[PDB]
Parts: C-alpha cells; structure tokens; sequence
DNA sequence: CTCAATTGGTCGTAGACAGCTCTAGCACCGCTTAAACGCACGTACGCGCTGTCCCCCGCGTTTTAACCGCCAAGGGGATTACTCCCTAGTCTCCAGG
DNA sequence: CCTGGAGACTAGGGAGTAATCCCCTTGGCGGTTAAAACGCGGGGGACAGCGCGTACGTGCGTTTAAGCGGTGCTAGAGCTGTCTACGACCAATTGAG
C-alpha cells in the first residue's frame, strides 16, 4: 500500500495537518498537498532539533533514561531558542549562575 | 560565614524537588474560590499544573531582584526593588 | 414618526415616543419596537442625547429653584446593580422605622462608585441596604457617623515608592 | 469515544530510528508533545491572518515559508528552508 | 491556624536559593505573601469563568493551560 | 466584508457625540477608528478561538459574555452586565 | 428594512457588526443573531468612556480644534484604563512624574 | 525664578511666589502680578495646574482628619497675620476672609471618613469644606437638593 | 534614478537629539559613553522591523512598502501604531 | 546667573528646566532627514534595491518615540535606588534583562 | 476491535501577472535664519574610606501539624441518541459605503 | 456615480440536558519521625556622613546643512478581464494509532 508519507519522505502525517489547517481557516479553505508538507517538516525538524540537543548531555550523566532535566537545558542553555520560546519547563528549574558574589566579607 | 550556604545553593539547582506544600496550599485557593461562586470542585492535577509553574515563577521573580543588586554593589535584597522590578513588565502593584 | 423626545424603560423594554405627523403633544402614545421602517432615526436620535448628559457643567444651580437634575427617567432602568444587590429592585425597604445604634463597621465589596453600603443590627444579624433619599433627610445624623472606616485606602502605589527612596540614598 | 488527536508515539517512532538504544517515560513524553501543539497554533495563526487582508483563501507554498522567517531570524531560519525545499522537489520529481 | 499561614519562612527561603539569593531580609515573608496573592487571584477568577463557560462545575488541567496562555505565563502541561 | 476602508459614513458623520463648543480635526479620527476596530478584531479573534477548546460552534449570546470577562479585569466586569442585558431584553422572539 | 437595528436601539450600526464575522466559520460554524449586538454594546460602551473625557478634560480653552496632546490624558491619565490598551499611542508626550530626590 | 510653587488667590488676586536660587522655600516672599514680567512662566504653569487637577480623583489619598480650621476665628483684623502651611490650600479664601454667598455644592467622594461637603461659592474657582452642623441651619434646601442628584 | 549610494551613516548622527529626548521621561544628567551605546541598541531594535517589513512586502506581491506593512511588523513586536488602517 | 552677568549658569538650572519646558508643547524631536539614512543602509543588506513612501517614516519617528522614553524611564528609576543621580551605560543591559530582552 | 488516511472522479470559480490610468517616488541644487558640535574651566556628587544602629547566619531544642496508608458515601466527568424551531443558501428589490 | 446584504424562504445539521458507564474527590480517624516555631552567640549587612577625583554642565565660535517645497523624470500602487490549473466534496481500498 501507498500513501503520502511514503512519498515524501517524512515520517509526520500528511492528512492530520491538512484536517488541522482548515480550523484555522477563515471560510472554506482549499487546503491541498502542497500546504502540509512544507507545514510538517518544520515541525520535525523543531522536534528532532531539541531531542538532538538533549541526548548531547545525558551520555555524560551515566544514564540511560531521558529525564525531563535534561530538555530544559539544551532550550535556555542556547542563545537561539531561548529567545523565540519564551515559556518555562515545567519541572525542570533553571541554569546554574556562577557569580563572585556569594562568598563572605563582599568580595 | 558562607561555606554553609555555598553547598545549599548547589544542592537546590541539581534537584528539582516539590517545596510547595499540597493540603495547605489547596485550603489558601478554596478559601478564594468559595467567595466568587459557591458549589465548586477541584482535581489533583490542576493543583500538580498550578505548582509546577509556581515553581518557576518564584524563581523568575527572584532573579530579576537578585540582579538589581550587582550594580548596586549589595548582596541582600531589599522589598523595595520588587516594587521598582514589577513596572518594567507590567504587573506593577 | 418624526422627532423623539421621551425615552423610558419599561419591564426592560426601551420605549420611544414617535410623534405624529401632524398631530398635537396629547395624542403621542408609546409605540413599542414590532413594526417600524427608519434605520436613520434610531442613529439620529442618540447624537443629541448624550450631548443633554453632559451640558451640565459642575451642575448648575441657582437660587430661584427650577434646576432639578436626575440621572434617568427610571433610575438606571431596572437592571440595577449599585446600591442593593442580588439585582431585581428594593425587595426590603424597612430599618428607619425603628431607630437603633449600629454595632460596627465592616469592609464589603469594593467596586468604581457608588459601594454596597453593609448596615448593620443589634441582636439580629439582618442585613439592610439604603438607596433611597428620603432617609437621610428625617435622621442626617446617623447617615453622616455611619461613613468612619468602611473601605481603607492608605495612598497611591507611585507616591509612597518616592519617599521610601530618600531613607536610604544618603 | 471521539478525543482528540494527540501526538505520542509520533516522537517515538523517530527517536527508535536515530537512537534505538534510547527509553523515554511517560511523563517527558506530555511535555514535547504540548511543544508542537503550542507552536503550531501559532503558525496556523500567522498563516490565516495573512489571507483575509490580501483577499485570499487559498494557502500557497509561500504562506508556509512566511511564516519560518516572521517567526524564526535569520540565524536559523537559513537550514530550514534548504531542507524543506528537497522534499517538495522530491515530491514532484517521480514517485 | 488559619489558610493564610500556608507559606513558612524556611519554604520561601528553600527557594529564593535556586535563583542565587545570598541573603533573605526579614520583611520578605511578609511581602511575598502580598503578591502570591493577587499572582493567584488572576487565576483564580479566569478558572471560575472558564467552568461556566463549558457549563460544567469541576475546574480541571485543561483548562488552566488556555487560562495561563493569555496571562503570559505560558507553561507545557497537560495538553494546550 | 474583506475591504480596509470599510468605514468611511460613519467615521464621518460622528460630530454631536462631543461637546458643542469644540470640533474634531483630520489627525484626532484616525486614532479613534482604529481603537474601536482592534478591539472589535479582538473580540472576533477570541469568539473564534474560545469555542475549539470547550467543544463549540455556535456562537451564540452566551460565547460573547467570557470575552468580556476574560479581556476586562473584575473591578470593572460587573458594569458591562447591566449594558449587555438591556440589548438581550430589548430584542424579542428570542427569550 | 427591518434588519437588527429596528429591534436593537444602539449608537453603532448593528449591520455592520456581522460583516466581518461571516467570515471565520471555522470548518462547520454558524453566526448567531445576539452576538453581534452584544458586541457592539461593548464597542459603543468603551468609544464613550472615552468620548466623555475627551469633552471633559477640554472646558477652559474653548478650542474647536481637538489636540492630539489632549486624547492621551484619558488612557495615561486612568490606571485601569492603561493596562487594559496595551498598544502604544501614536504621538509623544507622558506623564511629569515630579520627584522629590530630583530637586 | 525657576518654577512657581505656591499659588493663592486671596482678596481676588493672584499672586505666585518667587522661587530664589540659593535658598529653600521660607525665604519667598510675593509680588503682585502688575510687578511681575515673565510671560514663560504662567502658561507652562497654567497647563500643569490643570493636569495636576485632573489626575487627582477616585477616592485620593487622606489629609488631616478632626479639624475644623476656621469656624469662628476672632475679631480685631482676622487677616495679614502670620503664614499658614506650603501647600495650594490653607492659606485661600474660605469664604471668611471674602464674604460671599455659596451657589451649590459639588464633589462625591467614598473613602475612609465623612462626606465630602465641598462647598463652592459664587465667582470662585476654588472651593472648601464646611461644617456638617451649620449647613442645615441657614440654608437647608440646598443640603436636601444635593443629595437627590443621582 | 532610484536610491543614492550612502556610506558611513553612523558618523551622521545627531547627538543633541538624544539629549533631548531624555529629557522627556525624566533623566536629569547623562554620561559619555551613552551616544556609544545607545547606538549599538538602536540597529538592533530597527533590524527586527526592517526584516519583517521586506518579508510583509513579498509575501503581497510588492516592492514597494505602503502604508500597511508597517503595523503589521510592529503588531508581532506588541507596539501597534494608531492612526494607520485598522 | 543672568544673561548678561559674564558668570555662567549652575550646573542645576537649565538640566531642570528642561524637563518642564517639554511639558507643554507637542514636538517631534527625532529628524527626518539625517534618519532617512540609516533606513537605507539597512535596507539594502542582502536583498534587491526597493523603495519607500512618505508614510513608513512617519510611522518609524512616532514608533520610535513610544520606546526610547520608555527605555529611558526604567533607567532614571533605577539609577535611584543605586545611591546615585546620573545614569550609566551598564544599566541598560540590566535593565532590559527585567523585561524579557537578552544581554 | 475502530472510523483515520488514502487514491484520483470532474469542470467548480481560485489565481498568475500582461496592460492602463494619471500618484507623489525622490534627482537637482532654489532660499531662510537657527542647529551641529569644538573643548573653555565652573563646582555637581563618583563609590573609595570606615563611623556604629540593633539586622539575622548557624543549625540547639523538641511544639505544632508536614503528609503517610488506605474508609467506602454517592459528586458529576464526557460522552452518545432524540427530534426542537436555530438562520445557511442564494433570487433579484431599490438601500447605502 | 457604486455593487451587497435585505426579505421571503424552508435546507442543513447544532443546542438543550434525558440516559447511565464503572472508579475521582472530600470528610473523616489514626499516628511515623519530616522539618515546623522561637529567639541564642557574635559573623560582618545597611545607613549616616567627611573629604575632594573624574570628566559633566553650560555659553560662544564657526560653520555647510536643516526645513519647505521649488520643479519635473519616466519608476511606482490598484483596477480590469482575459486564460489558467489547484484540489472543494465524493465513494470506498485495506492499514495506523
């Protein structure tokens, strides 16, 4: 069997993204196949892009387990997607600040 | 003194544990919520959700008044800087 | 059909006096909104209204009476929600009749204008709300020593920061 | 039952691909999963909004690629473009 | 005790440390409480809306992710 | 329906809505025509998008009362009841 | 010509509410009747707290030119009007927020 | 002269004050307006005046409660005297100093405390506060008129 | 005819305009280094517009940038400017 | 300090009066001019040459005029609770790290 | 399992970008009268030194009430079917942007 | 002048709130050893204030451009009405979530 995932090349669904783009469409959009896969890849990409700089730092910690620590840092730790995604990790905390500024007597 | 105070910082941004209380912090919001419209009901994950941001939130207000104090040569905060930190974003009092 | 005038609301229905045609001021009835052609005269009407509310400069007042000011023709209409609550009208219109001392005064409500007033009762704990004018006209006393401490509200948010400043710059 | 449509084993049938060796739980998986939901609203957003003024209702190639530069600067926003244009030159090459 | 005396002292200094506060005034657990407050009331009457407005009586998660998108606080949860 | 200038008779013919002693000018119109459409934008925009998630279609009378409580804080959500109410009463066969 | 406006007595045309909203259906959608009078309702209520402090804050020039300078002193001039218009007003001009450290 | 900031208007003129360098306020004295020469100086404070006016309402901040101020001072010249604060207000004409019949009563305040009898007279663009005893007394159909308003 | 050849703009810029527009909001004195600084600010701030105007002005089928363009570039930076359409 | 005393001004007068002067009058401080030039320059980065209208600097100097006086106003109220009256380059980066910009 | 994705019917009425009318792009170099910016020498208040009020770190003692396991009444989640009286489609009158 | 709902109509397909699946929330009692409140020694913060560096405030000198529009080359929107080709909604194969 064929289908349009085969096709392209991509592993996101075709069909969910066209059925999602015509909510969001005033009217009656004509929404064909030459809208949803220049829609999905982008989104893979996204995806795959912060799965990549996740697994970077988890092979240092000994652990075979993807921990939810470990996506908030590959996120604020870069100057790229810290700026355009201004949400916050839930359950993850925030980057470690060294500072000279923590000690007794001022400085 | 700072050697104990060094090791406490560290061992609080390595773990993310769960400081917010669950029974007397739901009392804190129902006592609210039965003064808008009686006959209401809650969940366990809305009160997980709304923590979990709490949790952040805390940490993002504190760090815009710990860093008024760099420049200011200083290294305790004061209440008066949150009030000052507030009208940049838009909260204010 | 021609120039309105009056304006009223009756059971939440506007009403709007059409004047006749040729006609005198006696023979003007209420012509309720069923059967109507004039998309113009509905907008045309409302420019000069507004423009009567707000003539009133700091309410002008003579010495030779013939100034009486009111808000509206039905008090806001019926969809009230200052003064009493739980909307509907004045259900319960009874606490001068008796004349007593209140017990104290407690916080309510805050809202922009015109607060729901909480007057309390000795023994009973009924709960009685005015609005309406004649009261304070029979006993001035008790509406005057009734307003001492009902909402606290200390100062601007933006002054007090100000002189905070000054304690610790030097 | 008619829920709505989530992504879960989506993210994982391209995580076995790449890295087999690899085990995800089931509470990070709900966070990535509301990543994509929350970023693509945005898109399709910015994407409807660019044709009630310009009198159009028919979504072309160039509203998708828009919508990466208005978002997305230019420090990143080079690869995406150079990686989405072999999958439409893919698609209308052969089958 | 009451429901106002949720928040101790060592709770908010637990977490005034993650940021990188060295030393917590004394007048910080009395003004926190001040704004946690009116933080938490912002919510709390968008959630009482948003129950009515599906008809139902029960605030659940997936409400409070469309609730905090529009706050500015956005946060990946339980959907949205 | 789709048009930018959508407004032009009515912009024009505001002129008794002030006071009598003073006149609007050609740069004070402007401003305020196009603070009424952002809003009325807005409420399009949130009537729209407030349906998806509570399983909605119609947007009835009851869809236009959680935008205002959603937009306006509650120091002033109560005196937009007491307007909205009088344009539901007024309105009949449809009670 | 009946329309809503005949059965609705509001400022705003209520015929020209509805225009725009015909347009996002939203896949199977359909527009009520009383939405667009409830949101005109809304629109006229909010052009007339405004309308009636521009006329308000005028009363001792007397001028029949409105200046640009006078409209801001009901969205900057109203705490709870300020926050609600988060869009910048087009001109220059704030509030002189007169210190006493400055002096 | 840098900025004017004490202002009254007693007897039916209006005075500023001279604001001298190298000083602080108690060594100001006044001048009156034919004497004055400075046409900058009244415009831009004309268009501050009033914003400082307009700026000022829902339910400001308090002042000095318990006190009555004048009601029934003394005799033998209740005038020149001495300096009362360095405010606006204090020092203006209450209608003691002047003697002029009020017109009608204005402002509606709900804060902490009293009503707000702000008593305004006849040709006056300022106005004061009256005692709550008196004003049903002499002329009752105003106080009884004020209150029907709304 | 089309659009001259301009080369070091940044040496043209005026320096008692900054000064005076501090005045407004209140800043009583200023130091040195500010008309250095406030400059490595300013393209950054412009940039984030002027990359969108071009991309608002493509997506239309135009080169030329109306009247239209630029409330839409700075509705995505939560500025909307009044007085220009809707 | 006079205008025709051969002595010069306090450093103290004019910097106040300033503040007030542009208190009462609606100007356009920004150029048109000289800012034309820097558009430009920008402009014709990595793309083709184009053109613009009268209406895209009008809209840049009003833009422009909402943001430097709120940039400038979170410095002058920070450089308070620093035991100090003049402002510094280094607080920008601070203070725009409180709104949400990058530093 | 269920009820989503898919291929490829077929002439519906979207869109690419030529040509035309007659706006206001922005070259050359006209005039009026106050801005740009060099670097005098007055006297503001930088952020170092180190005075001295009554703050709050470190981690004792042992109250108050963190949050653990596991009772079992009947709240109201999130759907699936019935059949009320909502207001689209699209003809062609004589209003309005 | 222009160019689209308005009104009559009676199709399409949703709100109201009945029925009833199969396990949450909240009031309640009993009780481990977490980290709760109060306020002890003596670390070294904040605030008040003396002394006098660095490099700003505030006019004049001398430009060579700032502002309005002065005049007129041949590019630039939007409107019009041809031809062109994407993918509405339809039925129903045979496999993902």
């Amino acid at each position: 069997a064929v289908s349009r995932s085969q096709r392209a090349g991509l592993q996101f669904p075709v069909g969910r993204i066209h059925r999602h783009l015509k909510s969001r469409t005033t009217s009656h959009g004509r929404v064909g196949a030459t809208a949803a896969v220049y829609s999905a890849a982008i989104l893979e990409y996204l995806t795959a892009e912060v799965l990549e700089l996740a697994g970077n730092a988890s092979k240092d910690l000994k652990v075979k387990r993807i921990t939810p620590r470990h996506l908030q840092l590959a996120i604020r730790g870069d100057e790229e997607l810290d700026s355009l995604i201004k949400a916050t990790i839930a359950g993850g905390g925030v980057i470690p600040h060294i500072h000279k500024s923590l000690i007794g007597k001022k400085g | 003194p700072g050697t104990v105070a060094l090791r406490e910082i560290r061992r609080y941004q390595k773990s993310t544990e769960l400081l917010i209380r669950k029974l007397p912090f739901q009392r804190l919001v129902r006592e609210i919520a039965q003064d808008f419209k009686t006959d209401l009901r809650f969940q366990s994950s809305a009160v997980m959700a709304l923590q979990e941001a709490s949790e952040a939130y805390l940490v993002a207000l504190f760090e815009d008044t710990n860093l008024c104090a760099i420049h200011a040569k200083r290294v305790t905060i004061m209440p008066k800087d949150i009030q000052l930190a507030r009208r940049i974003r838009g909260e204010r009092a | 059909v021609e120039k309105v005038l009056d304006r009223r609301v009756v059971k939440g229905q506007v009403e709007y006096l059409l004047k006749w045609k040729g006609f005198s001021e006696e023979h003007n009835t209420w012509e309720p909104e069923k059967n109507l052609d004039c998309p113009e005269l509905i907008s045309e009407f409302m420019k000069k209204y507004k423009k009567m509310k707000e003539g009133e400069n700091n309410k002008p007042r003579e010495k030779s009476e013939s100034n009486k000011r009111k808000s509206n023709f039905s008090n806001s209409a019926d969809d009230i929600k200052s003064k009493k609550k739980r909307e509907q009208s004045n259900d319960i219109a009874r606490g001068f009749e008796r004349g007593l001392e209140p017990e104290k005064i407690i916080g309510a409500t805050d809202s922009c204008g015109d607060l729901m007033f909480l007057m309390k009762w000795k023994d009973t704990d009924e709960a009685d709300l005015v609005l309406a004018k004649e009261a304070n006209v029979k006993c001035p006393q008790i509406v005057i020593a009734f307003y001492e401490e009902r909402l606290t509200w200390h100062a601007y948010p933006e002054d007090a920061e100000n002189k905070e400043k000054e304690t610790a710059k030097s | 039952k008619t829920r709505k449509e989530s992504y879960a084993i989506y993210v994982y049938k391209v995580l076995k691909q790449v890295h087999p060796d690899t085990g995800i739980s089931s509470k990070a998986m709900s966070i990535m999963n509301s990543f994509v939901n929350d970023v693509f609203e945005r898109i399709a957003g910015e994407a409807s909004r660019l044709a009630h003024y310009n009198k159009r209702s028919t979504i072309t190639s160039r509203e998708i690629q828009t919508a990466v530069r208005l978002l997305l600067p230019g420090e990143l926003a080079k690869h995406a473009v150079s990686e989405g244009t072999k999958a439409v030159t893919k698609y209308t090459s052969a089958k | 005790r009451d429901n106002i005396q949720g928040i101790t002292k060592p709770a908010i200094r637990r977490l005034a440390r993650r940021g990188g506060v060295k030393r917590i005034s004394g007048l910080i657990y009395e003004e926190t409480r001040g704004v946690l407050k009116v933080f938490l009331e912002n919510v709390i009457r968008d959630a009482v809306t948003y129950t009515e407005h599906a008809k139902r009586k029960t605030v659940t998660a997936m409400d409070v992710v469309y609730a905090l998108k529009r706050q500015g606080r956005t946060l990946y949860g339980f959907g949205g």
